[PDB]
RNA sequence: GUAACCGCUGAAAGCAUCUAAGCGGGAACCCCUCCCCUAAAAGAGGCGGUCAGGCGCCGGGGCCUUCCCCUAGAAGAG
RNA sequence: UUUGCUACAUCGAUGUCGGCUCUUCCCACCCUGGAGGUGCAGCUGCCUCCAAGGGUAGGGCUGCCCGCCCGUUAAAGGGGAGCGUGAGCUGGGUUUAGACCGUCGCGAGACAGGUCGGACUCUAAGGGUAGGGAGUGCGGACCGCUUGAGGGGAAGGAACCCC
RNA sequence: CAGCCUGGGGCCUCGUGAACGCCCUGAGCCGGUGCACAGUCCGGCAUCUCCCUACACCGAGAGAAGACCCCGUGGAGCUUCA
RNA sequence: AAGUCCCGGCUAAGUGCCAACGAAAAGGCGUCUCCAGCCUUAGACAGCGGGAAGGUGGGCCCAGCAGCAGCCAUCCUCUAAG
């Protein structure tokens, strides 16, 4: 086929001011704000509405289209963020050997492992917020990329276990995420 | 069937040939690391070396706290007079070539010595008044500040020479401001090497490696004997072959000069800078070089070149660990190097 | 077995085919190299050996019960001149081997004449039975 | 005769700089840094990357040797090997200049543009210039 | 695994279902999907969990 | 900076999807830091100083050989 | 990479097996690195993929290659470069002339069956290569010090032990 | 698994004083083409000139109408049941 | 030596930029166009919760197989549903 013209429009939620210009989007929301760069949509035209967010184009193909929605769901990720917290959360199991983990200011460390004396470290991506209650790890931010970026971070740290032993289901995993908060 | 072997002499260093002046210099220099203007080398000569007792130091070594024995060598240490200060920047087509120069012994320094080997200035123009402040009109505008210092082998009757040698010493410290300042002091004056160095440090070593000249393939390369029968047939000393064809006739061993390099050293920690001759100096008289007269540096391990040549040292570029002080001695070899 | 991460070995002292005695009351009275444990080496180079060595060799001269027969050993003694860590020179009037049991411990239940101290840290079974340690 | 490589094609660019090679008349490169070659990270890198020797560098830029790696080496033999084998061929190449940024003494005059060189022409997937030296072993 | 994904079926959260994984390039894919991510042969076989207490 | 690959945000194809764009890691792999020869690098560099004084001339100033040796070596060189 | 055919090139010669030394290449990876699966409790395994940077021995029998085996090691990978290399070598195999032995022949003798000895030439015109020197230009003579395009690298690699 | 020293050569200097390879002086290297392995041809890479010494890797180096295989209605020799 | 010539469309590998010459079977919904067949506004696929069922877990041999231990049938309580 050929999409002819395809059009998608965003109404923007209340509480919110939204900035355009030089193809750079800005969002601004009571939780935070962020800057989402889309230079890299050619083929693809961008249009403010006081009200609204108006997406056009002609003649997309099967790639471009995909691209199209693709754009859409980051912004209203962009703006969901804004509005309500992301809270993944990571839970740890460990067998013989408690875990223990704390925070470094950008950086995280995480040893007491299943024997080794060495340290594991992950790199957290700037403005994101990530604790740790108990047995529980919480990645608190507004930008959805950068939690999971970064709660992927610690889970390549806590993978090493996977080396000429059958996995023993120890160390730090996923668990969940997204309260509505 | 061509059984594994490695590649024998060492094609990490050609070409090899023989340096264009007796003392070397070096190309890069160590970081700073976090500290205030000082130097980072210094300049002696190859006086001789023996043998000392010390406790060890390197808290990971397997002989920790004991009397091991070590061969040590020994560098006398003459005064260092300073000559100018050289200015390097980005210039036009974004290089580093030198900005200006900074010169000044009119004010103190009525010694020839310099005059044996340069016509340097008269009193004419000694107005680097116009110089000095270019630097200043130049300033935060500069990247690396060297040193121009000359050796005073004079004061060593050892070395039979009267004129100097004057060479360069990039400087590091604090801000480049202080830096600056921290040269303009040095100038006009002299500086021992407890101006620069402290007992315990480790030590970088640049220099020109004992000449031995044109030598055999057997030697240079460390080549091998034919066996048995060649002893007996048709020549010994050479390579059979010399490539699979004129299909680059290769970097394979080939006669050639061997020694009197510009070679390199690494991690060496020094060991003593005293200052009474009595306390070093072997029976007799040191073999081939005299009888040092001024301070000396306690340098174990083997230091390359030959007797009786210029060194120019220079601090960690990739240290193993890093010392501290004084690994004190118990015993020093004042027994003749003859007999 | 315990000592080898620290100074284990000294200045080349022997190759293959080398000729040595047996110092001990095994039966055993003289061998010669066959083989070294442990070593790799390079092009024409003959494999090493010297004090305090995982060695191999043969019966030459001995009881029958024994003769032309294969045993592990350690060195003992050995002719060369070597620096000790403490910077002494120490020397063997001949080159002399304890035949030793696979799992470690000699053989023989005598010793015959002195041995460097270094064997001793390496195989502890040797000092249980050493009578002097130079 | 003063060119601009900003925001150019370096192949399309270098066309014309011959023809004016072939007039004979002298000329100068400035802000070549700024040039592009379309194509993603990984192939622009290894369709040069193949030719790699040795690595180190010790001299001021003036050589042109066998394998270039500065940001004004690129540009010269991509000029270079496009230009006549004759013997005028080396003299013409005596009448080229390389700059990275922009010279002092040529800031007031004019300078010109290759249209058919504009990034404008391309889709997309190029990198700049100064990036490959980077990559390429330009410290700067 | 030691691999975990966002908000899905993962194991190490009190359970084995393991991935899938391809018999041809010998890489790991998604649970549902039809075939590889690199050589698309379609013919994956599940990853052995454990054998849990008996036949 | 990368291979293989392991991830994440994610549509195509509502879900799902590590990939398509987008983004992160990820090797004895390629490069930069190390050392070695480099101003015959043709863009063929920069910086210090001297080459005087006097009436082509006087004059001297520089350099080389010669001289004595060796840190060096086939001479040359140094 | 051998081995079968082809006779396009070489018969006024491109001197033939092996081995020695020495250089380099390639990857269909022997080990070393990375990742994974497994009928992977852990070690030991087995297998896939990427990866040619480095390493990949020492002996006995056999002239070899091949092959059998010894004791270690990470293993003791396989191939190319005119089955790399004789104006560098050994002549052990093999291509002569002397003989013996076995089969065949009345005979001259033949054998691809075995065994003893049997000549290994050259002062590098030119290039390559490795050093060391003079000059011109870069620019009047100089003295001195420096900037630092490219060039090469393995300048390190491996194992064992302590905890 | 190599090392040191000595004599004569080899180094240099005075005197004497040849021969070999020569279509050439124009020959650097790498892919390619072609008699299926170039010095000239094609395409690149470079490549300042002069001199001395060491190396024989190449110059499909030189030495010799190949000692082998076959042809010529070519020789010689030997033998016999031609 | 002359076209950075035009229209339309496709390729992301430097695939390719090769007449005489240089890659098979298979795999790819990776992508780009085109034939069938079947459901779709009497609400399509997907997606999201419930009813998602009962005499009966019928059951035969079978401790129990209470669809899914070895063969297999099979009716209404039923209706916008089993």
């Amino acid at each position: 086929l050929k999409a002819a013209y395809i059009r998608e429009e965003i109404q923007i939620p209340d509480k919110v001011k939204v900035s355009l210009e030089n193809n750079v989007l800005k969002v601004k929301g009571p939780k935070g704000e962020v800057i989402k760069d889309f230079s890299y949509a050619k083929g693809i035209r961008i249009q403010l509405n006081e009200g609204k967010i108006i997406l056009e184009t002609t003649f997309a193909d099967r790639r471009k289209k995909a691209l199209l929605y693709s754009i859409i769901a980051h912004i209203k990720n962009m703006i969901t963020g804004t509005i309500n917290g992301y809270r993944y959360y990571l839970k740890v199991i460990s067998t013989h050997f408690p875990i223990s983990v704390k925070v470094s200011g950008d950086e995280v460390q995480v040893s007491n492992l299943i024997g080794e004396k060495n340290i594991r470290r992950a790199k957290i991506l700037p403005g994101v917020k990530v604790t740790v209650k108990g047995e529980d790890i919480v990645v608190e931010g507004s930008d959805i990329y950068n939690v999971a970026q970064t709660a992927a971070n610690i889970e390549s740290s806590t993978k090493i276990v996977g080396y000429d032993r059958r996995i023993f289901s120890d160390g730090i995993y996923i668990y969940k995420k997204e309260v509505i908060g | 069937r061509k059984l594994s072997s490695p590649r024998r002499g060492s094609a990490g260093l050609r070409p090899r040939k023989r340096a264009d002046e007796i003392l070397p210099t070096p190309k890069n220099w160590p970081l700073v690391n976090l500290k205030e203007p000082k130097l980072l080398g210094f300049i002696g000569y190859k006086a001789g070396m023996t043998h000392v007792y010390m406790i060890d130091d390197k808290p990971t070594s397997p002989n920790y706290g004991k009397e091991v024995y070590t061969p040590v060598t020994i560098v006398e240490s003459p005064p260092i007079l300073g000559l100018a200060l050289r200015a390097y920047h980005i210039d036009s087509k974004g290089e580093l070539s030198v900005l200006v120069d900074y010169w000044a012994n009119f004010e103190e320094g009525s010694l020839k010595y310099l005059k044996r080997k340069i016509t340097s200035l008269k009193v004419d123009s000694s107005k680097m008044k116009e110089k000095l402040d270019l630097i200043q009109k130049n300033l935060n505008n500069i990247t690396y500040m060297r040193l121009l210092v000359s050796t005073q082998p004079w004061l060593v009757p050892s070395l039979g020479k009267k004129r100097p040698e004057i060479v360069e010493i990039q400087i590091g410290g604090g801000s480049i401001q202080d830096q600056l300042n921290y040269g303009l002091s040095l100038l006009g004056k002299q500086i021992p090497v407890r101006d620069v160095f402290r007992e315990g440090q480790l030590t970088d070593i640049i220099g020109v490696t004992k000449g031995k000249g044109f030598q055999g393939v057997i030697k240079r390369y460390s080549v091998v004997e034919f066996p048995r029968w060649h002893k007996h047939r048709k020549g010994s000393r050479k390579i059979g072959a010399r490539g699979p064809s004129i299909s680059t006739p290769s970097y394979v061993p080939q006669p050639g000069q061997l020694g009197f390099h510009r070679r390199t050293e690494y991690n060496k920690r020094i060991i003593k800078i005293g200052d009474n001759v009595n306390e070093i100096n072997p029976a007799g008289g040191i073999v081939n070089y005299g009888l040092v007269k001024n301070t000396y540096l306690v340098i174990e391990g083997s230091v390359l070149g030959s007797r009786k040549r210029p060194l120019f040292l220079r601090y960690p570029i990739r240290p193993s660990w890093s010392p501290e002080s004084a690994p004190k001695i118990t015993y020093v070899n004042l027994a003749s190097q003859q007999g | 077995m315990n000592v080898l991460g620290s100074r284990k070995g000294f200045t080349p002292a022997l190759q293959h085919n080398s000729s040595v005695v047996v110092a001990d009351n095994s039966g055993a009275k003289e061998a010669v190299i066959i083989g070294i444990y442990g070593y790799r080496g390079v092009l024409r180079r003959v494999p090493f050996a010297n004090i305090a060595d995982l060695v191999m060799v043969s019966v030459r001269k001995g009881s029958p019960d024994v003769r032309k027969q294969k045993f592990k050993a350690v060195i003992v003694r050995q002719r060369m001149p070597f620096r000790r860590p403490d910077g002494t020179w120490i020397s063997f009037e001949d080159n002399a081997v304890v035949i030793i049991n696979p799992d470690g411990t000699p053989k023989g239940t005598e010793v015959r004449g002195p041995i460097a101290r270094e064997a001793a840290e390496r195989w502890p079974k040797i000092a249980s039975v050493a009578t002097m340690v130079i | 005769v003063i060119v601009d490589a900003t925001n150019q094609i370096l192949g399309r660019m270098s066309t014309h700089i011959a023809k004016l090679l072939k007039s004979g008349k002298k000329v100068y490169v400035v802000n070549a840094e700024k040039a592009i070659i379309s194509g993603p990270r990984s192939r622009v890198l290894e369709g040069y990357s193949l030719l790699f020797t040795v690595k180190t560098m010790q001299n001021p830029y003036r050589q042109g040797i066998r394998r270039p790696r500065n940001p004004i080496n690129i540009v010269k033999r991509t000029v270079r090997g496009m230009l006549p084998k004759n013997k005028l061929g080396k003299q013409i190449y005596r009448n080229l200049k390389a700059y990275i940024g922009i010279p002092k003494e040529l800031e007031g005059k004019s300078m010109i543009r290759f249209d058919d060189a504009d990034v404008s022409r391309l889709k997309g997937k190029y990198i700049t210039v100064a990036e490959l030296s980077r990559l390429l072993g330009g410290l700067k | 695994m030691p691999l975990t994904d966002p908000v899905k079926l993962q194991i190490v959260q009190q359970r084995v279902f393991l991935k899938k994984i391809c018999r041809d390039c010998g890489a790991l894919n998604s649970i549902r999907a039809t075939k590889c991510r690199r050589c698309h042969s379609s013919n994956l076989r599940a990853k052995k969990k454990e054998l849990p207490a008996k036949k």
